[PDB]
């Protein structure tokens, strides 16, 4: 019933973001929605002398329709708000065998938001072809995607769950955003039965809800040499290479015996056995690419960054690292095909960033190998989750592609 | 007629004052005028008489036959909050629908209509002067939206959109276009009880206030609206006058361009790129900037097509959205949109390279990616696309393209030219074929240097270059073994510059260097490239480096 204060930053103004064109059909969706919202108390309709804005989509989360806003442009205006004036993330949750991720959104539409901060979160609902001036409102609740909504109900949160982890001592709640994420060593069913009993402990307080994860398995891929029963003047080529490029990574690789090999001008498609020095040296280059990398720790303040490379066949490399060549964590994802490259790409960056929040509790910024309006059109056709990450666009054709292969 | 209508609240700056701009003094006419124009605006209401203890005050003038008053609010709007942005775009003629009737009200003293702010009234202070100061002028304040201040435009859209609520809720049928202090309302009643129900919304909006103009004194058809021509069938652009000059400044091809832009959204076939070229020279609007023989042949094109005239029609919800592409050449493209087959609804053109280097096919799908983008704006949905490019050309294009790429639901549609890739390097090293190990260098300092080759075959050579960089030379070396080798060659280098360039495939290039080794990688029939790390020894590499820094 009371409200919390909320400020932004020091000489910070509000957001002014553009709310990007929507198709017909996106828009109806909108505005069912809104009108909706606005019975239910949650909105309201704002004047000419609110000059904010955020952007916001129609997703699919089912054959439902949901309204998704693009909260990063006010989240980084209130930032010292949520990250310093309020909340802390568990260094084991990335160990348990099991994660299931839980919405809990909906449970911040039941505290008022600031009377004095409302103004900063309208939102425009375009028209088509500038018919009409869009339909403008704020909240008069906590918004899903505001960093200062789980900040301001992480004490209610608090006095919810604090019943259930006395009874479960060794699972793992970490909250992101809008949702919760649940890690237990327990076998599967009983993983699964114990977020069950959250749930219904959830709900019967008063909080709906509506996805597992498995890092145990994860890790960061070794690189691998190919194994040929012949080699030619180009594999060994491209072998000298790639070696030649993991040499900024790990130390003891050697080239001297394979590139000898080579020795004059010879034609590319001729077959070159591999000489016993030459093959002992692959041998034990090979054994180098098992170990990890040494001195390569993460750093809170530092953003963290992810590549992607497009690998053909519908897989797609990535790499998250905060210094170049200093990779936290490499991984490549695969789709068994109906499908296309943007819903690929739009998929594997899901993935990446739960990862990347589940580990770090952080999201990265991604570098996508796209065309940037092609992005801006096509990516809430795929999108499913809550949050949005930071991206930018490379346009610069990576020709390591071959090497992250 | 001023409104009964609510205010919206109005907030300076926060920390800023009101203006105190002192008053220049005026002609005895013109303060006259001011005086009859005041006392016919105090009289409704549109200003008050102030006390003397208002400390704010902003300059007034006066100009002409009817005399206007003219105030100036430059340093008021710089001290008044932001308003939500009015809109800017406006409506695309190809995106109305048709309707049978369609009317045009235009607001009177739109702006006079509206009441402003009780508490922001003060800040409006402006004096009348008093003839050599004898005596002191008379203050005045704004009870109503004034001209020229920030928030008219924002507030009184808002006010608009309140009062039409209500009518419109009881007549789902009409349709109300607002835009600046114009209404365009249309309908599919009978001529004449559209008549009517415009009789209806003129009365609603007269009991707001809001006067409208007398129907058989109502704009009729065609609309010259923001240099358009809308007949109740068909639309087209406003007559385009492009100069005939002897010489050229960066401002008057800037005016050029901007005209042939406008008028490639109805007439088919407009190029701008060879003109835009010229403004490359960013500098003075004035300096002079002499023709290229492209942009003479550009502008004349353009000239022809202008001959002839143009229309698009209308956009009815029920008929597919269609989009076609052609090819016009030197990177320019050309496309219009329909949902008959010769009715356009509009057309437009795409140009740009956005890099360098690029082929056929990347510049197709972006010219696709600018057409859906349009037609979502416009329309709010994407069209089918007719393309002149098979199945096989583009699949083979977008799964080989590192880079992540939509493909919309198009049909191949056989009109040459095609889209096609002129050429497309090998997978796999080429048997029995002559490897060239290539390198180049230059002198960072003299800007000399040499390209060269060593093969298998044991052929060799250097070739002496001037006035070059590290980075031409290595596509120098490139170019040398295409013109040396047979219809089969696999080429090594060690630049990852230039295997970046070719392995990216163009087919057209800023870089005349590049356009020739593309017109050899199109008479080949064979070509694969290669790289390996400089200097590692990794032989045929090490031997044409000795060779080229000797
Ligand atoms: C005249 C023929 C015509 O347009 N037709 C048959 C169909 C589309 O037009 C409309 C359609 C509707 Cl549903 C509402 C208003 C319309 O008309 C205008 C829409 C937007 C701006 C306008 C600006 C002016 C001026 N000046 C006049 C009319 C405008
Ligand atoms: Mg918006
Ligand atoms: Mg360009
Ligand atoms: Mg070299």
């Amino acid at each position: 019933i009371e409200t919390v204060p909320v400020k932004l930053k020091p000489g910070m103004d509000g957001p002014k973001v553009k709310q990007w064109p929507l198709t017909e059909e996106k828009i109806k969706a909108l505005v069912e929605i809104c009108t909706e919202m606005e019975k239910e108390g949650k909105i309201s309709k704002i004047g000419p002398e609110n000059p904010y804005n955020t952007p916001v989509f129609a997703i699919k989360k089912s054959t439902k329709w949901r309204k998704l806003v693009d909260f990063r442009e006010l989240n980084k205006r209130t930032q010292d708000f949520w990250e310093v004036q309020l909340g802390p993330h568990p260094a084991g949750l990335k160990k348990k065998k099991s994660v299931t991720v839980l919405d809990v959104g909906d449970a911040y539409f039941s505290v008022p938001l600031d009377e004095d901060f409302r103004k900063y979160t309208a939102f425009t609902i375009p028209s088509i072809n500038n018919e009409t001036p869009g339909i403008r409102y704020q909240y008069n609740v906590l918004p899903q995607g505001w960093k200062g909504s789980p900040a301001i109900f992480q004490s209610s949160m608090t006095k919810i769950l604090e019943p259930f982890k006395k009874q479960n001592p060794d699972i793992v709640i970490y909250q992101y955003m809008d949702d919760l994420y649940v890690g237990s060593d327990l076998e599967i069913g009983q993983h699964r039965t114990k977020i069950e009993e959250l749930r219904q402990h959830l709900l019967r307080w008063g909080l709906t809800t509506p996805y597992e994860l498995h890092p145990d398995k994860w890790t960061v891929q070794p690189i691998v040499l190919p194994e040929k029963d012949s080699w030619t003047v180009n594999d060994i080529q491209k072998l000298v290479g790639k070696l030649n490029w993991a040499s900024q990574i790990y130390p003891g690789i050697k080239v001297r015996q394979l590139s000898k090999l080579l020795r004059g001008t010879k034609a590319l498609t001729e077959v070159i056995p591999l000489t016993e020095e030459a093959e002992l040296e692959l041998a034990e280059n090979r054994e180098i690419l098992k170990e990890p990398v040494h001195g390569v720790y993460y750093d809170p303040s530092k953003d963290l960054i992810a590549e992607i490379q497009k690998q053909g066949q519908g897989q797609w490399t990535y790499q998250i690292y905060q210094e170049p060549f200093k990779n936290l964590k490499t991984g490549k994802y695969a789709r068994m095909r109906h499908t296309n490259d943007v819903k690929q790409l739009t998929e594997a960056v899901q993935k990446i960033t739960t990862e990347s929040i589940v580990i770090w509790g952080k999201t990265p910024k991604f570098k996508l190998p796209i065309q940037k309006e092609t992005w801006e059109t096509w990516w809430t056709e795929y999108w499913q989750a809550t949050w949005i990450p930071e991206w930018e666009f490379v346009n610069t054709p990576p020709l390591v592609k071959l090497w992250y292969q | 007629p001023i409104s009964p209508i609510e205010t919206v609240p109005v907030k300076l700056k926060p920390g800023m004052d009101g203006p105190k701009v002192k008053q220049w003094p005026l002609t005895e006419e013109k303060i006259k005028a001011l005086v009859e124009i005041c006392t016919e605006m105090e009289k409704e209401g549109k200003i008050s008489k102030i006390g003397p203890e208002n400390p704010y005050n902003t300059p007034v003038f006066a100009i002409k036959t009817k005399w206007r008053k003219l105030v100036d609010f430059r340093e008021l709007n710089k001290r008044t909050q932001d308003f939500w942005e009015v809109q800017l775009g406006i409506p695309h003629p190809a995106g109305l629908k048709k309707k049978k009737s369609v009317t045009v009200l235009d607001v009177g003293d739109a702006y006079f209509s509206v009441p402003l702010d009780e508490d922001f009234r003060k800040y409006t202070a402006f004096t009348i002067p008093s003839i050599n100061n004898e005596t002191p002028g008379i203050r005045y304040q704004y009870n109503v939206l004034p001209q020229g201040w920030k928030g008219s435009p924002a507030i009184f859209q808002s006010s608009m959109t309140k009062i039409l609520e209500p009518f419109a809720a009881q007549n789902p049928d009409i349709v109300i276009y607002q835009y600046m202090d114009d209404l365009y309302v249309g309908s599919d009643l009978e001529i004449g009880q559209h008549r009517t129900k415009i009789e209806e919304l003129r009365q609603h909006l007269l009991r707001w206030g809001l006067t409208t103009p007398d129907k058989k004194h109502q704009k009729e058809p065609p609309f010259l609206w923001m240099g358009y021509e809308l007949h109740p069938d068909k639309w087209t652009v406003q007559p385009i006058v492009l100069p005939e000059k002897d010489s050229w400044t960066v401002n008057d091809i800037q005016k050029l361009v901007g005209k042939l832009n406008w008028a490639s959204q109805i007439y088919p076939g407009i190029k701008v790129r060879q003109l835009s070229k010229l403004l490359r020279g960013t500098k003075a609007l004035t300096e002079v900037i002499p023709l290229t023989e492209e942009a003479e042949l550009e502008l004349a094109e353009n000239r022809e097509i202008l001959k002839e005239p143009v229309h698009g029609v209308y956009y009815d919800p029920s008929k597919d959205l269609i989009a076609e592409i052609q090819k016009q050449g030197q990177g320019q493209w050309t496309y219009q949109i329909y949902q008959e087959p010769f009715k356009n609804l509009k057309t437009g053109k795409y140009a740009r390279m956005r890099g360098a280097h690029t082929n056929d096919v990347k510049q197709l799908t972006e010219a696709v990616q600018k057409i859906t983008t349009e037609s979502i704006v416009i329309w709010g949905k994407t069209p089918k696309f007719k393309l002149p490019i098979q199945k096989e050309t583009w699949e083979t294009w977008w799964t080989e393209y590192w880079q992540a790429t939509w493909i919309p639901e198009w049909e191949f549609v056989n009109t040459p030219p095609l889209v096609k890739l002129w050429y497309q390097l090998e997978k796999e090293p080429i048997v029995g074929a002559e490897t060239f190990y290539v390198d180049g260098a230059a002198n960072r300092e003299t800007k000399l240097g040499k390209a060269g080759y060593v093969t298998n075959k044991g052929r060799q050579k250097v070739v002496p270059l001037t006035n070059t960089t590290n980075q031409k030379t290595e596509l120098q070396a490139i170019y040398l073994a295409l013109q040396d080798s047979g219809l089969e060659v696999n080429i090594v280098t060690d630049s990852q510059y230039a295997l970046g360039i070719i392995q990216a495939q163009p087919d057209k290039s800023e870089s005349e260097l590049v356009n020739q080794i593309i017109e050899q990688l199109i008479k080949k029939e064979k070509v694969y490239l290669a790289w390996v790390p400089a200097h590692k020894g990794i032989g045929g590499n090490e031997q044409v480096d000795k060779l080229v820094s000797a």
